[PDB]
């Protein structure tokens, strides 16, 4: 049911978790999402009881919980290495909680059978672990957690070792077999796609506190951090350094003029000196498909196409612009787990551009869709 | 093409090499008192009464039953005091933990004759011969090396991450050590409780020298002594079967075992 | 559960061998003892190494089933000294020390002894005798040197200057080499044990030397066994019985060898034919069972071709002090039944179970009331020389270290084809002193 | 933790107090007995002698020709069983089929009882007997000579101790991966040339100990040399002349000062194959 | 080189890669893309040499070497596991293939140091190990693959191990070296993303036989076959299951009458009505705003949003279909990785659009771009 979790705290003998404070309300799907290297796994070990807490409560529907070890939580967690025992045979692997929990026989092997229905192990219910697969081992080890019917239901990481044709069907089957069943659900990842996808509130993670809570859309809109927003999302977002003149900006191209009402909410606080501007890669458009209104507001002179990734739907025209400002912490420590080089910027373009690679092309910003961020205390300041 | 005609012959030379000191004691104990070199193979007239010759008057019987019964107490509490010694690669201790493998390993390469000589001098008068209480000593101190170094590569291999998960379950974590735990752990007992038997029960001067009256004395001595009076002055036939009653056991659990003992010796080369 | 011992068994360890003939005497003294004291003859090994291996680790480690063995002669000392052999006059009844010295010949007497105190009732004997052909040779010689000369005399014509002794590393070289010791007037241990005289006084270096020089020269000499270094008491008998020897040296159970290897397809070029009378006696069986008839004509059909003599002396015209190989029963230590063990002893010692481990078993006797019998002087052709030596014979040096001794003394005469005689008394005296003195390595 | 290490200790001390009092104390009591005068027959005789039992092995001819003869074996059952041993490893790891019938026939020459294994070599080069006499001139019975009798022994030992040579061998040999031969394959690197620059250099940690083992192991042969010719015509070796001299001559005082000596002896060659050449535990 | 192979056929004792033929000119980046299992590995462990050929040529330039030796064919590789020996250390490692050729050691000295300049193999990274992380591992595996600077480049799937927020960026790193290197490149690999990014000419294997090399424009506009039609492209494409109406086509809920030009184009031959078609999941818009010209063409339908993975500015809505009839051969081997269930269909939406979990969405598809297929040979009709 809900799980809410108030002023949880880990002390490493360091400071891991610090200040994880919401609730995860009954039907949710959770995601909790960081470069790996943070609290977002340690949070869901505390809260399953594989590790000590150190302070605030636990309380999964209204009892304080933070002082047992887990026989009374109910609450099933399947592990990434499909912690599933290999000397026994799948249907001993699928029945073992039921089992355990001292059920008649006779209803084992009805909601086992159920289960196996469920999923698609119809027949595989007398072969040992060993011979067995990637993806149907993961749904044993998935089934082994559905059956119990638990309060939560803890998945931590399960589809990393499985091939990159097969995560997103499993992804689909996980995020409807949820909707099915509706109990509480937590999901420690590593990649965005995967948190946006299936994800009824994301949580990201950066060094143990939280960077923000939010509907993955809110997520994509309103990020409220620079971590938060050049993390999620795949053709990252392009940070360019930025230098407010008291009128507007000097972009390291273009002279956007910061239309009124932005213009005067950053003038609200005008503390930093390189207030870096992000546009994000779907919004940059050609000078080819952009007639009517939209050539006032273009900023398009020309700029070099390094490489150009025709894979579809969209052109990934890739180039550079020289320059510098773009240093913080959090883009540093974003920079950090993927390499940004110095100043390699992509942007995503239409189909139909007739472009070469290593050409003169003309890219054009709207700027209607920007965020202004600070460069030191990382914090949009468009909105929030 | 030829590569299988040309790698099937050497698959054949490594048998006969391992083979044919064996099957020259199996054909050497069916001669019946005309050992006239006649072969390898093709001993004519394989009557065998050497069997039913060496089996008559508690010499080579109760020399059969003693290194049985020191065999088997010397397996089982050197599997039970090593399992546990062993389960010291789960567990991490500073105070020379990479020393104990190093020194409990190294003292199998012990020169027996070495200490010999004081345990002989130690057992005699102090109620310690001729008597099992005193072979089953030495045996257990020179049977551990190897039943660590086959214990302690085998609770490496076996995940203890699920017991972190039956945890996650309803399991107690007393039910985990029944169930998920134990039977994973029994076939890598079952492959040190061999090992540990297969050398305790070839060990001369061990034997030969810490037992002299009719307890207490093993197979291997009993084999060495048919030179004495009861073999009818051609002790050919009776040795060869006395030989070969002692290495029927070890072909049996070969024939068996094979792959997990191969997987213990090497630690991982399954 | 277990634990029975119904009756009060003791059981006495004989040699391997020599087992057919120590059964029938435990059982016709177990027939004599009464209702009690089964005797039930168990065995050791065979080759003396052997038993004394199996006596004495059998011993140390405090074997209650070991009461009556029987040692070999020079083991008595070793087996008193160090504790397993109970004291003949430490019993509960105290009889037997006055029994196993009340009828027996001086020599074996003297053989089962400590620091004059009693430890083992001796059983049998055995003494070398010079074994000659009677035709080839006009008369048996009387000393080495002697021999040496009628040999290198025979050498003239045919082969037989080929004078067979047991001469290669094992203790029968050692027995020669102490005969001839003894004979020339010389001992190797002084008394109980301690010190050496083998070179101490100028005499005992004139003889020790005496001897060495009787070793090398019956090995320099022309002809003479081209390879003596490999010859045992075996090949002694065997170059004898193939009529490639004149002057052998052996025990006195090749008299009655011979006689049957000279009667089925004989070698001894005695021919041995006669009647069919010893070919229907020597039927499948080799063992020349005779009706007390065809023994006598064979024994004088050898009269003529194979003639026995005593032992040559090295000095001249003095008797030679040849050594001994009987046994001697002996109550070991750990054991339950001693005055039992004890009353067993001196009923095996009885002279009617010496009358027929004499007369059918093969081993001469030791008390003096046989010699004198005409009923063992039949089997015993040569009872009178058998006695003479039996009655001044030279025991071998009696000390607790006798193997050790008997190795080091063996291993520095191994080389019988060169020993420099007047040197090796001088590396002799050494050894057997690093030998008596603890710190003398055995291969 | 500090609750951790009390369990490993309480684990760990039933093991290492038996390996103590049955490897610690003999030997410290050897060292006892050696320095003194025993000889086990005559008990009331026994005094300190200082020195003079290690001065006294040290110094005659008996126990150098028995530690001569226990290194023309141990060096050569070592060679030769390391250059067999290889063999029988590359076969065991790359063979195309069987790969269960011969990797189960070279397990038993390895669990064979040696008093069962060197019997058959007994008998079979004693002439009238074996078929491996009669491939020999008539009446040679090599068993009765010293160097035909020390090959006789050296093959015996080969033959028994090679498949665990073997085996240590295989151990370190899996683990070299079949793509690193490959990548090494597309390279000049002709069959011979690879076992010489990347299996070997990956193997060393396993030869090592499959060397330093077969190397003090060969340094205790009794058994095999016990039963072919019990150190009869001076082959004995030196294990057979520390038994001799304490079960045949009852010396102990000197069973103790050569007790004391190959255990010397073999500490120098641990230590050797430990600090120098750099060996480890596997 | 110009690498050039006909013929070029396996066999197991069946065959695997029957009939092959190309040539890859000077210069090329020809890229072996196919699902697990097929020949696509095969036929780069021929070209390497570490297998021989059946049957055919192989002319690397001309001179048949389907009999040399893997060390005279002058190419090089990087493997999949990252082949390095650990018994050596980095510098070691790149040296290899030139000291053992017998090289002098001062210029051995000066092509290591360059080449590890070329990539970030500055100061050997550590210089003491022969491992390190993920990413520097790879690239001394690709360093050792580049010195000797051999005729043939042929990687063997090297990405295959990394993380994917590192992976794009080894992609970028591996198209750039390559266009400066200029060395015959072969790389195998396992998924279209790749393959599309970079690659001049891509090639398809399915079971051993080469579809549709060129362009990875003309391998994505005008596919030859079912398989390699719902192959590339990330989200697969819908088939459905048509019908001819001798006007147009029949849709399984949709009636439209094609253009009669390609109509007769497409009817020039006869088919018993085994006919599916195509639409890519791209030209599946919503009715927000494509209304003007498209509108008669619209053919706006109604379905419910199973999910709606809105992940950014361009939400895939998914759907289901009633009946069934999407079935053939190519279609069950392509669905037999991925694309499980023949009544999941997806979407791509333009983020302007509002749609939930479970609503009534009226897509609308623009009904000119669509590719009709056989079921029987899986042939494209459209344009191959």
């Amino acid at each position: 049911a809900e799980i809410v979790l108030d002023r949880v705290t880990k002390s490493y003998p360091r400071a891991a978790v610090k200040e994880f404070s919401m609730t995860i309300a009954d039907g949710e799907f959770i995601i909790l999402v960081g470069p790996s290297g943070c609290g977002k796994s340690t949070t869901l070990n505390m809260i399953a009881g594989l590790e000590e807490i150190t302070s605030g409560e636990l309380r999964i529907g209204g009892e304080r919980v933070n002082e047992k070890a887990p026989k009374d939580r109910d609450i099933a967690m399947v592990f990434q290495s499909y912690a599933l025992y290999p000397h026994m045979t799948v249907r001993q692997n699928i029945a073992f909680p039921l089992t355990l929990a001292k059920v008649p026989k006779a209803e084992i092997a009805a909601k086992v059978e159920e289960t196996a229905k469920i999923l698609d192990l119809s027949e595989l219910l007398d072969r040992k672990p060993g011979q067995l697969s990637g993806g149907q081992r993961q749904r044993v080890a998935m089934g082994r957690a559905i059956v119990r019917s638990p309060k939560a239901f803890l998945m931590d990481q399960p589809l990393s070792n499985l091939d990159a044709k097969l995560r997103v069907q499993m992804r689909a089957e996980i995020s409807r077999l949820q909707d099915r069943l509706g109990t509480t659900t937590v999901y420690v990842t590593h990649d965005q796609t995967e948190a946006m996808t299936l994800g009824d509130r994301v949580v990201v993670m950066l060094a143990g506190e939280v960077q923000q809570i939010g509907t993955p859309d809110e997520l994509y809109s309103s990020p409220a951090n620079l971590f938060v927003a050049g993390f999620i999302g795949s053709p990252a977002m392009n940070f360019f350094p930025a230098t407010r003149t008291d009128v507007g900006v000097r972009l390291p191209f273009g002279e956007v003029t910061l239309t009124p009402h932005m213009l005067d909410l950053l003038d609200k606080q005008a503390r930093p000196e390189n207030i870096i501007v992000g546009i994000r890669p779907e919004h940059i458009e050609d000078s080819a498909l952009l007639d009517g209104y939209a050539r006032i507001r273009a900023l398009t002179f020309s700029v070099r196409a390094d490489i150009v990734e025709s894979l579809g739907a969209d052109k990934y025209v890739h180039f550079t612009t020289e320059g510098a400002g773009a240093e913080s912490a959090q883009l540093a420590e974003l920079a950090a787990d993927s390499g940004a080089g110095t100043n390699q910027f992509i942007a995503r373009v239409s189909a139909d551009s007739r472009v070469r690679t290593g050409e003169q092309i003309e890219l054009a910003i709207d700027t209607t869709k920007l965020s202004i961020f600070d460069a030191a205390t990382g914090l949009n300041l468009t909105r929030d | 093409a030829r590569r299988a005609t040309w790698w099937s012959v050497v698959n054949i030379l490594v048998i006969v090499y391992a083979l044919i000191p064996v099957l020259w004691i199996l054909s050497l104990s069916l001669k019946p008192t005309s050992s006239v070199k006649d072969g390898k193979l093709i001993p004519t007239e394989i009557t065998f009464a050497n069997y039913k010759a060496i089996f008559s008057g508690d010499a080579f019987t109760s020399a059969l039953f003693n290194s049985i019964g020191i065999g088997l107490i010397t397996t089982i509490i050197a599997v039970v005091i090593g399992g546990m010694a062993a389960y010291a690669v789960a567990r991490l201790q500073f105070p020379g933990k990479q020393l104990l493998i190093g020194v409990a390993l190294l003292i199998a390469m012990f020169p027996h004759i070495s200490l010999v000589t004081p345990i002989f001098n130690m057992w005699r008068g102090i109620g310690l011969f001729d008597t099992w209480p005193g072979l089953i000593i030495p045996y257990i101190t020179f049977a551990l090396p190897l039943a660590i170094y086959t214990l302690s590569a085998f609770f490496r291999e076996i995940p203890w991450d699920l017991e972190k998960a039956a945890k996650m379950d309803g399991a107690t974590p007393a039910q985990a050590f029944r169930k998920v735990i134990a039977p994973l752990a029994a076939p890598g007992i079952v492959t040190a409780a061999i090992l540990v038997f297969i050398f305790a029960w070839n060990d001369l001067l061990l034997a030969l020298s810490l037992t002299a009256t009719q307890r207490a004395i093993t197979a291997p001595v009993a084999i060495a002594n048919f030179t004495g009076s009861s073999q009818f002055e051609e002790p050919t036939g009776s040795i060869a079967a006395g030989a070969m009653v002692i290495t029927i056991p070890i072909i049996i659990f070969v024939l068996i075992f094979q792959r997990r003992i191969v997987a213990g010796l090497t630690s991982g080369a399954v | 559960c277990g634990s029975q011992t119904g009756g009060i068994v003791i059981n006495y360890y004989t040699p391997a061998n020599e087992e057919a003939t120590f059964k029938a005497v435990a059982n016709r003294c177990n027939e004599q003892l009464g209702g009690r004291f089964q005797i039930a003859q168990r065995n050791l090994p065979k080759g003396a190494d052997d038993q004394r291996l199996q006596l004495a680790r059998r011993l140390t480690g405090n074997d209650k089933s070991l009461d009556v063995m029987a040692l070999d002669v020079v083991w008595t000392a070793e087996f008193a000294e160090a504790g397993w052999a109970v004291p003949l006059s430490e019993d509960p009844a105290g009889l037997a020390e006055a029994d196993a010295t009340e009828n027996t010949l001086p020599g074996p007497l003297e053989t089962a002894r400590w620091q004059d105190e009693l430890y083992a009732a001796p059983i049998t004997t055995n003494t070398q005798l010079l074994w000659y052909r009677a035709d080839l040779m006009p008369a048996p010689p009387t000393t080495w040197d002697g021999m040496l000369d009628e040999a290198n005399r025979l050498y003239r014509e045919g082969g037989p200057s080929w004078i067979a002794v047991q001469g290669k590393q094992y203790e029968g070289m050692v027995v020669w080499f102490n005969t001839l010791l003894q004979s020339a007037g010389g001992q190797v241990l002084s008394d109980d044990g301690q010190r050496v005289t083998l070179t101490d006084t100028p005499e005992h270096r004139a003889a020790t030397v005496k001897a060495l020089r009787i070793i090398k020269s019956v090995a320099t000499a022309p002809g003479a066994d081209p390879s003596i270094t490999q010859t045992d008491e075996n090949t002694a008998r065997l170059a004898l019985e193939q009529g490639k020897a004149a002057l052998e040296v052996n025990w006195p159970y090749v008299l009655p060898s011979l006689l049957e290897n000279a009667v089925k397809g004989g070698v001894s070029f005695l021919p041995l034919d006669g009647d069919p009378a010893l070919q229907g006696s020597i039927n499948d069986v080799g063992t020349f069972s005779p009706t007390d008839e065809q023994f006598d004509i064979a024994f004088d059909a050898s009269k003529k071709v194979f003639g026995f003599a005593p032992y040559p002396g090295v000095n001249p015209d003095e008797p030679a002090r040849v050594t001994l190989g009987g046994l001697n029963l002996a109550v070991a230590s750990t054991s339950q039944h001693k005055a039992e063990a004890f009353e067993a002893i001196r009923c095996l010692r009885n002279v009617e179970n010496q009358r027929y481990t004499s007369i059918e078993g093969g081993l001469p006797a030791v008390r003096t009331s046989l010699y004198d019998d005409p009923a063992f002087q039949k089997k015993y052709p040569q009872y009178e020389i058998i006695r003479q030596q039996l009655t001044n014979a030279a025991v071998r040096p009696a000390t607790p270290v006798y193997q050790a001794v008997s190795t080091r003394m063996s291993a520095t005469l191994a080389p019988i084809s060169d020993i420099d005689p007047e040197r090796t008394a001088d590396e002799l005296t050494e050894a057997v002193q690093k030998a008596i003195d603890g710190k003398g390595l055995i291969p | 933790k500090k609750s951790e290490r009390r369990l490993a200790f309480w684990l760990i001390a039933p093991a290492v107090l038996l390996m103590l009092a049955v490897t610690a104390y003999p030997i410290g009591y050897a060292v006892w007995l050696s320095l003194q005068r025993y000889n086990l027959a005559e008990p009331h005789d026994t005094e300190f002698i200082g020195l003079a039992n290690y001065v006294t092995v040290l110094t005659d001819g008996y126990w150098w020709t028995a530690f001569a003869v226990t290194l023309g074996i141990t060096v050569v059952s070592v060679a030769i069983e390391f250059a067999l041993g290889l063999a029988l490893a590359l076969v065991m790891h790359r063979t195309i089929f069987g790969k269960g019938a011969v990797r189960t026939a070279i397990l038993i020459p390895y669990g064979i009882v040696t008093v069962a294994a060197s019997y058959s070599w007994y008998y079979a080069w004693t002439p009238g007997t074996g078929y491996l006499a009669n491939l020999l001139p008539e009446g040679s019975a090599p068993l009765t000579d010293q160097l035909p009798s020390l090959a006789i022994v050296v093959l015996a030992e080969v033959w028994k101790t090679t498949p665990f040579m073997a085996l240590l061998l295989l151990a370190g040999l899996a683990l070299v991966p079949q793509d690193l031969l490959n990548a090494a394959q597309v390279d000049g690197a002709g069959p011979w040339k690879r076992l010489t620059k990347v299996i070997l250099p990956m193997i060393k940690p396993a030869i090592l100990v499959a060397l330093l083992f077969r190397t003090l192991d060969a340094f205790r042969i009794f058994d095999n040399i016990y039963i072919l010719t019990g150190g009869s015509n001076d082959t004995g070796s030196v294990s057979i002349l520390g038994y001799d001299n304490l079960f045949k001559a009852f010396n102990v005082g000197l069973g103790s000062a050569i007790s004391v000596l190959i255990f010397l002896s073999v500490a120098i060659i641990a230590f050797i194959y430990i600090k120098i050449f750099g060996a480890a535990a596997p």
